[PDB]
RNA sequence: UGGGAGAGGUA
DNA sequence: ACCACAACGAGTTACCTCTCCAAGTGTCAAATTTACCCAATTTTATTCAATA
DNA sequence: TATTGAATAAAATTGGGTAAATTTGACACTATAATGGGTTCGCTCGTTGTGGT
């Protein structure tokens, strides 16, 4: 219902297709926050396990 | 089961596991292309799943052995 | 998509170039002739990406045929414009510059890394003083900061043997030349020689920083920036305004300043500029980079043209309007509406009125899905124009979609969890939402202009969560206490009160009716009144010993209205709950009793029926308010004139000079308060019982049917204080400095006030109206602090398997029982059995959930102390067990594993902030010659044990207060034996004999002066400050001897019977007099919401209370100072422990008697850190629970104790290491108590010694900031400090908390996501 | 031009005027703010300055202020209050002389009124002379006490001296608790003008004063007879004694018709005089938005009943008849402006 | 496009 | 060691409503791309025949 | 009768480099005397970090 750009279009087409199921992903505001902490000279990164 | 969910809750034991089992059953009834075990009486699949849990035909192990049985039929 | 943890570290220059996509060189943002960004600028499309989707800049490859090519005319890669907000850049700074976070975020960590002062480091960075880096001679050791004079004469002395530099290059050379492991072993060597705790703490801080650097694996020279990264240009857009002009971004301005100064420094460096000019340019580049990273941190903030400081990257990360709190913890949300709310008095408890236009906008893709399922629309555009024209089949499909699809109604501020609830929507006309009247108490809603937000749950899991968890019929009981939140309010209450209330000769009295249906027939036909005292035949039911209902029938004596209410009372309840005049408390008790007897569904149906009949019969009552309803007592003029005569009498008494101003004004206050309560009692009597004119037995008194009195007495709306302001006297008002005025407002609101009385009342009016706003802000901040201190607490076990517990007791503080044991223990789980011979020898089993049945068992077996498993003594790591928590207060049964009890407890504590025979124990007594029991110990208290085995009265007798009765006898009612001296305390003896004034000389320790008030020449002692040279050694010890002169020997010891009497103590008895065992010789004379915030914040009091650290005998170590010294030595071991107590604080327990562990030796409020470290976790939890519940009970709110125990358990997460074992926990450092417990578990498992610890009571803010989740701590507060410490240490968040999984955007490990999270844990642990 | 336009456009005290009704305009113009350039700051101020000082009597109203975070910081001028030459507030008082309460009206500042002893406004008189009692109630040095009839130095000039304008338009204000009187005085400014204005049956007497002094009506400049009344123009032939010898003796009163206000309400003036009627100097010729015959008229008179009705008035809710809707009693006109500007793109 | 300030108001 | 000063941060939640935020033009050394030359490698077709 | 392990041209691809085109940032354009600046305080409460006896 918010900042998941590739998830909310999927949810809209799923509702029109009669399938009440979502496929959530990462928030674009969290990507914005990661880019800003990286721009502050601090290496933050998601860890693939 | 339209107003309250207390009979289904005393059937299962936990509202969170109730939500998960009834969501699995409502997925199978909505997009899985299945048919209910209770008369639907013009209800949504959510309330049909909750009425099935209240009557006592749908449980977690019931759904699991039903999925395993239909898996052995399709294989 | 698939990732476990989130790691943070410093950024190497190669890593900063690795994220980059091209160096930014020119500071131009965009050309303003044509809207095209300039090359190598801040918006350069060759660096960051094309401004159009699959189109180069110059317009050469505009199709998707070239999915990526570098257009050689303009260098632009033809891809999507989504990469503009993802590709970074970099700027290669000519001179290296210091990072402002790792310099001015205190503690600096560069100064802590190098053991250099921050003043010296800023002096180096500001190009003012040189610092040496290496030296071949012994005259210049490392980091010896030199001035310019010392640098020039050392240059003429040595020249090339040393090398001193300046600026950030010198500090980078120092950090690069330092040796990490060598400094580690040197600091671990130097730790042992020092002994002061300050120097030791400095050494542990430096060794923790060095070990954190080595264990993280970063390099210390990466704290000095040589490459600076650039934010992607779609995360700092150039928004165009309506004038054609631009409002350019602060980040674009700060990057422009940094790039301009860096380019000018490059030109001055390759131009061979003078050293002063190039140093000024380097300093300016340092200032610009520091401004861009954090404007307001170092100097004065660079302000824009609008005289406002520029927003930096730190300003975009931190704060309330920063990224975490404004866009990550809370977002704006689609499929959501908002409207003004109205009443829904026809609705049911699960229904809400949703407007048709609101629901048609909220449910539009569901409408498109039903339209394309029914085939009425060919495509999405046809369905869109059909909804745009609003066909009748569109409204029919909306009626089909709405049915059995719940929506969430929410009203801000959502203080507790019942601020969002789910309802089944009813499509209404109009534009306002219709709310059910019985949920407005849980919403804190009224209908004076409140608005609520609607939210549509989309997925099947969300619809099932709204139906099974958040439905309004599913939370009838509160989560804070077990009481129902669905209480009828004021109109239902007025209607049922008017229904059930009787009258003496109404109409159709004395009839005999067949039943409630005949009573309803009589009332609707008009042959009887609602209040006619009548005899009907009530068939009532009763549940048996099994679950079956037995019926019984009788002729009850009742009214007609109670018979009609019996038609809607369900089957299973008695007639005793209907057979009285029902007020608000009686209706709430009836609903709770119906719950406990029948369950949830009959309670919901019963609450609906109660609402319907209360509304209908309040309407049929026709109750009103007139000016003749507020009846003033006719003796108001007489009482007022008597009080005015009293004030005139005391006024002429003051004019006679007999009485002074202070006690005169106090007596005026007492006179007017006596007149106030007298006229209030007269008003209440006249309003309460004036309805007397009756018949059919005689003219007889009854309860008045005045409507103001009915609204007050029913508990509908009003109270006796407001009725007193309406009809009696307004009362004594106060000045804004907290002082009551001499004259009160002698008028009321029926007669009206004059101008002076109204202006007097406006002070308190505006004071209360400012306090409401201030307390909403303070309670909101307190609720946020509590939620963040308790966010990660979730029930993750069923039974931890412990024997620890909390000794529960009925609080009998003051002169009465405050909370009974039944509700103090109801719902808990017993730590062990109860063990007594008692009256029944009841043996409850271990680990039993105490229901109401077991509460009645303990009440009938007369138990007073039960040990129950608490939350602070749970054995579970990372969560609690279900047995240690107990009963789920919202559902009535045991708590399910996976429930966020920390968030429940924090909301339960932070919601009512807007409403904000004789028994002796611990005795050391002496009996004199008369048997007069005067106590000489300090912690002595008395109890009143009953005839059954329960204590019912508590009084702590002060040291020196007098008691007549002993022990063993039965107490007498009204016999207040407790009397005292309320201004002085004695120094009473214990051995009889003739007193000899030994160990003292007249003149230097004792002042010889005959007292002018008694006349007898008595010897007085003097203070130790003004003594002579002969008073600096000995202390005045009243060595009491027997009649012959020698000192007696106390049995059990060998010390002489001498007692050091303190200074400034008048001693009346002289030598040659007789003393008893227990007579004296000297008599020395003597908010709520901020209190809760201080108790949770662990703020030490302004005046502490010194406690005895070690048990033993107390002596003195140093004299001749007001800041004296006390030594307390045990009878077994040695003690070099000395304290420091000033003389302006009094001293409680003298230096002759042996004290115990952790008793008060200086009175005043106790500090909770001292209570913890001297008594225990159980004692500090009992102290905090009692001191918070005192505030919550003084304001009349009922919160359970397990919520405060949850918050204290979250407060006690840290354990400082007092002694190491075999693990790598060195000395004096704070670590998590679960880590110490797990290390001790595995060390005692594999056979090691294990480490010892000492738990620390952190505050709520400090614990929320010192949790081991840096993402949670940074989103709470102090993002600069938390991200700096986490970047230095190289931490990683494992995403175990609800705040972390909300920021990341996953399922929380609580509720329905708990099974998925433990499945993910077993998947990442098995494989 | 840059300095004065920066001030008059975007200062903190250059405020978008509230013009729902005439009361909102007059209260916004009679407003006093403790904030501003060189004043206080809103989040950084406590209960010490948000209190009602005893020197506020007759200068600053205690019951007209917002109830949000601006509560003690935004104030309203009292009715009779003036300023010094230096800018200090002062209020008029009647001077007594040997018990005789004269018509000597003295404007005293807050430092002068603590020296004297000022009698209350609600103390009786006879023949505009002495006081009918011998121990009247007064106030000196901020505190109140009883004083003798020859001890008294001054007396209040009116009984509406303490309150502001909007708190003086509340009838039976002395029976309302000060919290609800504050809320009602604030909510009087939010009233939308209706289709047909209706004078209140229970008013105060400040209605005509507000409706004339607000400048929203069209008062006559000179007295004479009315020559022509349209719905947009009133022509008055001036009487000869009020006529200058060089002019024609004709006054034209053009009226504003359906002008959008700042709050997107309606502003239109309707003529209240008829053809041929005489008017004097100071006579209302055209009504305002929410005036009626020169009297302020913010709402309508509704036949009300105080009873619970089936839960439809549950928690402050209101049940409304159908005659209210059919008779267009609370029907408001809301003019609203939408602009379409054709810009100059580079394509 | 849609950002940031300032002012006011509602619960 | 203990006290007395500086600096940071925090202060309810939404909601709304408004307004306001100078002129190219010719020249030089360096460094930067760019069309291109060429070995190492390796991917793909193509011959021999040899099992099947 | 056939399909395919080994072997081999052989041209395409990778990697490195390299001399010649080509950008790119700067600079010219010039001579009465001038020689050191303008910018926030009516906020509290608490906490933590710094310096003398
Ligand atoms: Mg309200
Ligand atoms: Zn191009
Ligand atoms: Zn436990």
């Amino acid at each position: 219902k918010s900042d998941d750009v590739n998830g909310r279009t999927k949810m809209y087409k799923n509702i029109v297709d009669g399938n009440h199921q979502m496929e959530p992903g990462m928030p674009e505001s969290f990507n914005v926050l990661l880019k800003e902490i990286r721009s502050l000279g601090i290496n933050i990164e998601l860890e693939d396990e | 089961a339209r107003v309250t969910v207390q009979d289904a809750v005393e059937k299962i034991g936990n509202r969170f596991d109730l939500v998960l089992v009834a969501a699995r059953r409502a997925r199978q009834m909505q997009v899985g292309g299945k048919d209910p075990l209770v008369p639907e009486e013009n209800d949504k699949t959510t309330v049909i799943a909750l009425r099935e849990i209240e009557e006592g035909l749908i449980n977690n192990q019931i759904l699991d052995v039903r999925e395993r049985q239909e898996q052995q039929e399709q294989e | 998509e698939e990732f476990d943890a989130i790691k943070i570290a410093l950024a190497s220059p190669d890593m900063i170039r690795s994220w980059s996509f091209g160096e930014v060189k020119k500071p131009e943002t965009i050309n303003y002739r044509t809207f095209k960004p300039e090359r190598d600028g801040l918006f350069c499309a060759r660096i960051f990406g094309p401004v159009k989707d699959y189109e180069c800049l110059c317009g050469k490859y505009k199709r998707l045929k070239h999915r990526g090519v570098i257009c050689e005319k303009c260098g632009v890669e033809v891809t999507q414009t989504k990469v503009r907000r993802e590709r970074m850049g970099h700027i290669e700074l000519a001179s290296p510059t210091a990072h402002i976070w790792f310099l001015k975020s205190l503690p600096s960590r560069i100064g802590l890394l190098l053991d250099m002062p921050l003043r010296d480091i800023e002096r180096v960075l500001y190009f003012e003083s040189y610092v040496v880096i290496e030296g071949g001679m012994t005259n210049l050791e490392r980091q010896q900061i030199l001035t310019e004079e010392q640098y020039l004469d050392a240059l003429e002395e040595f020249g090339d043997e040393f090398d001193a530099k300046m600026g950030a290059e010198a500090i980078q050379a120092l950090l690069k030349s330092m040796d990490l492991e060598q400094e580690c072993e040197q600091l671990r060597e130097e730790l042992n020689e020092t002994n002061s705790e300050t120097k030791r703490k400095k050494l542990t801080k430096r060794i923790k920083l060095l070990e954190a650097f080595v264990q993280s694996g970063n390099k210390p020279e990466w704290m000095i920036l040589t490459v600076l990264p650039v934010l992607p240009p779609d995360l700092r857009p150039l928004v165009p305004l309506d004038g054609g002009r631009f409002a350019t971004s602060d980040l674009n301005d700060l990057y422009r300043r940094v790039i301009n100064r860096n380019n000018r420094l490059k030109r001055l460096l390759d131009l061979a500029a003078p050293d002063i000019i190039v140093r000024n340019e380097k300093r300016m580049l340092q200032e610009a980079v520091d401004a861009l990273l954090d404007n307001g941190r170092r100097g004065r903030a660079i302000t824009g043209s609008n005289k406002r400081p520029l927003k930096s990257l730190a300003d975009m990360i931190k704060g309330k309007q920063g990224r975490f709190r404004q866009n990550l913890l809370g977002k704006r949300v689609d499929y959501s509406g908002r409207s003004v709310i109205t009443v829904g008095p026809y609705l049911r408890l699960h229904q809400c009125g949703l407007p048709k236009k609101m629901a048609l906008e909220l449910f539009k893709p569901f409408i498109y899905g039903k339209l394309e399922l029914r085939g009425l629309a060919t495509t999405i555009k046809a369905a869109k124009k059909m909804v745009e024209r609003e066909e009748a089949v569109v409204w029919d499909i909306l009626d089909e979609v709405i049915r059995e699809h719940p929506v969430l109604l929410n009203r801000a501020p959502t203080l507790h969890r019942l601020g969002i609830q789910a309802f089944e929507p009813v499509l209404i006309e109009g534009k306002a939402i219709q709310l059910h009247p019985l949920v407005c108490a849980a919403y804190n809603a009224d209908f004076d202009g409140d608005q609520m937000a609607v939210h549509v749950p989309l997925t099947l899991e969300a619809q099932l969560e709204a139906r099974a968890l958040m439905m309004s019929t599913n939370n009838i009981l509160s989560p804070a206490n077990g009481e129902p939140i669905i209480v009828p309010s004021q109109d239902v209450v007025l209607g049922l009160y008017y229904m059930t209330r009787d009258c003496v000769n109404a109409k159709g009295e004395g009839m005999v009716l067949t039943g409630p249906k005949e009573a309803e027939r009589l009332y609707r036909s008009g042959l009887a009144s609602l209040h006619a005292r009548v005899k009907v035949r009530i068939t009532e039911y009763e549940k048996d010993a099994n679950g079956e209902l037995v019926a019984k029938t009788s002729l009850k004596d009742t009214t007609v209205g109670r018979a009609i209410l019996w038609m809607i009372v369900p089957k299973g309840l008695p007639y005793s709950i209907v057979n009285q005049a029902l007020g608000k408390k009686a209706i709430s008790k009836m609903l709770n009793t119906c719950y406990r007897i029948l369950g949830l569904k009959p309670t919901v149906i019963f609450a609906d029926q109660i609402m319907y009949t209360g509304f209908a019969y309040a309407a049929r009552s026709g109750a009103s308010v007139g000016i003749d309803d507020m009846v003033i007592p006719e003796k108001k003029h007489e009482i007022i004139s008597e009080a005015e005569a009293e004030v005139a009498e005391i006024q002429e008494q003051f004019q006679s000079g007999l009485v002074t101003a202070g006690e005169r004004y106090n007596k005026v206050i007492d006179i007017w308060a006596a007149a106030n309560d007298r006229v209030s009692k007269a008003m209440m009597d006249n309003l309460q019982t004036e309805t007397v004119i009756n018949r059919d037995g005689q003219e007889e008194k009854q309860v008045s049917f005045n409507s103001i009195y009915m609204m007050a007495d029913s508990g509908a709306r009003g109270s006796a204080a407001q009725i007193r302001q309406l009809a009696g006297m307004r009362g004594l008002m106060a000045k804004p400095d907290g002082s009551i005025i001499e004259t009160p407002i002698t008028a009321n609101f029926r007669e009206g006030l004059n101008v002076l009385q109204y202006f007097i009342s406006t002070h308190g009016a505006r004071k209360g109206l400012a306090d409401t706003a201030l307390k909403t802000a303070n309670s909101g901040y307190l609720t946020r602090r509590l939620v963040d201190v308790a966010q990660d607490l979730v029930v993750t076990e069923d039974d931890c398997g412990t024997h620890e517990g909390i000794m529960m007791t009925p609080v009998i503080e003051g002169g009465d029982v405050k909370e009974p044991l039944r509700d103090r223990v109801l719902g808990r789980v017993t730590a062990e059995d109860v063990l007594k011979p008692g009256t029944a020898d009841i043996l409850v089993p271990r680990n039993t959930l105490l229901h109401e049945q077991w509460c009645d068992l303990l009440e009938e077996n007369s138990v007073d102390a039960v040990k129950v498993r608490s939350v602070v003594s749970c054995d579970t790591d990372f969560g609690v067990c279900a047995h240690c928590y107990g009963r789920d207060l919202a559902r009535g049964h045991i708590i399910n594993k996976g429930e966020a009890i920390g968030v429940i407890a924090a909301q339960s504590i932070g919601e009512p902030g807007t409403q904000l025979s004789i028994k002796l124990s611990n005795v050391k007594s002496v009996v004199n010659s008369s048997g007069k029991l005067v106590i000489t110990s300090r912690n002595t208290e008395l109890k009143l044990i009953d005839e059954f085995g329960r204590t019912k009265e508590s009084y702590k007798v002060p040291y020196g207060a007098v008691l007549a009765k002993g022990d063993g006898e039965q107490v007498a009612g009204g016999e207040t034996v407790a009397n005292w001296d309320p201004h002085t305390m004695p120094v009473i003896t214990e051995v009889s004999g003739f007193v000899r004034f030994t160990d003292m000389i007249d003149g230097q320790t004792i002042t010889r002066q005959t007292d002018e008030l008694t006349g007898l020449s008595s010897l007085v002692v003097l203070d130790s400050a003004e003594r002579t040279a002969g008073g600096k050694d000995l202390r005045p010890a009243l060595k009491i001897v027997d009649a012959q002169g020698n000192d007696v020997l106390i049995p059990g010891t060998d010390m002489p019977a001498q007692y050091f009497l303190p200074g400034k103590a008048i001693v009346q008895l002289e030598d040659g007099v007789q003393i008893s065992s227990g007579d004296t010789l000297a008599r020395i004379p003597q908010g709520g919401l901020p209190r809760v915030a201080d108790l949770f914040e662990a703020r030490r009091p302004k005046e502490p209370a010194i406690l005895a650290e070690i048990s033993g005998i107390v002596s003195f170590g140093k004299e001749t100072k007001g800041k004296r010294r006390l030594v307390i030595t045990p009878v077994d071991g040695s003690d070099p422990y000395e304290e420091m107590i000033p003389k302006w604080r009094q001293l409680n327990v003298f230096e002759g008697e042996r004290v115990e562990r952790g008793d008060v030796i200086s009175d005043g409020p106790e500090a909770p850190h001292d209570i913890l470290r001297l008594r225990g976790v159980h004692a500090v939890t009992r102290y905090i629970v009692n001191e918070v519940q005192d505030v919550y009970r003084l304001q009349g709110v009922k919160i359970n104790d397990k919520h405060i125990e949850v918050i204290v358990r979250q407060m006690l997460r840290k354990a400082t290491i007092v002694n190491a074992g075999s693990s790598d926990f060195l000395e004096g450092e704070q670590v998590e108590y679960s880590r110490v417990k797990i290390a001790n578990r595995e060390l005692e498992a594999n056979g090691k010694v294990g480490a010892t610890y000492s738990r620390d009571l952190l505050g709520i803010t400090k614990a929320s900031l010192a949790t081991e989740s840096f993402i949670s701590a940074a989103s709470f507060q102090e993002t600069t400090r938390v991200l700096t410490e986490a970047a230095v240490a190289g931490k990683r968040d494992e995403l175990r908390g609800l705040k972390e999984n909300v920021i990341v955007g996953r399922l929380i490990p609580a509720g329905t996501g708990y099974a998925y999270h433990q499945d993910r844990m077993r998947r990442r642990a098995a494989g | 031009s840059a300095a004065v336009k920066e001030f008059f456009g975007s200062s903190q005290l250059s405020q978008f005027m509230d013009q729902n009704n005439p009361l909102s305009e007059i209260t916004h113009k009679r407003r006093i703010s403790a904030l501003g350039p060189g004043g206080l700051t809103r989040e950084r101020a406590g209960f010490e300055v948000r209190d009602v000082h005893p020197t506020h009597y007759g200068r600053v109203c205690p019951i007209e202020t917002p109830e949000g975070p601006n509560i003690g910081l935004i104030n309203s001028l009292s009715v009779y209050a003036q300023t010094n030459e230096y800018g200090f507030l002062e209020t008029p008082y009647r001077k007594v002389t040997d018990g005789v309460v004269t018509d000597e009206i003295h404007y005293l500042s807050a430092i002068e009124e603590g020296n004297y002893v000022i009698a209350q406004a609600n103390s009786n008189l006879d023949e505009e002379g002495h006081f009918v009692e011998d121990l009247v109630t007064c106030r000196s040095k901020g505190e109140s006490s009883l004083f003798s009839r020859d001890q008294v130095d001054y007396m209040d000039v009116s009984t509406q001296q303490v309150v502001s304008v909007g708190a003086s338009l509340i009838p039976f204000l002395e029976h309302d608790d000060a919290n609800r009187a504050l809320m009602g005085a604030n909510m009087q400014r939010q009233a939308v003008p209706t289709l047909r204005a209706d004078k209140p049956l229970v008013g105060t007497g400040m209605e005509r004063a507000v409706a004339v002094d607000s400048g929203v009506t069209a008062v006559a400049k000179r007295g004479g007879v009315v020559q022509y009344v349209d719905a947009s123009r009133i022509v008055i032939k001036v009487n000869e004694d009020e006529m200058y010898p060089g002019e024609a003796g004709i006054d034209i009163y053009n009226l504003t018709k359906y002008t959008r206000s700042n709050q997107n309400t309606c502003i239109n003036q309707m003529p209240c005089v008829s053809l041929g009627e005489p008017v004097e100097r100071g006579d209302v010729l055209a009504d305002g938005p929410s005036t009626d015959l020169g009297e302020l008229a913010l709402g309508q008179n509704m036949r009300v009943a105080f009873m619970p009705w089936n839960g439809y008035n549950f928690e402050d809710s209101i049940l409304v008849s159908e005659r209210v809707v059919q008779e267009d009693r609370f029907t408001t006109i809301h003019i609203q402006e939408l602009a379409c500007v054709s810009r100059d793109t580079k394509l």
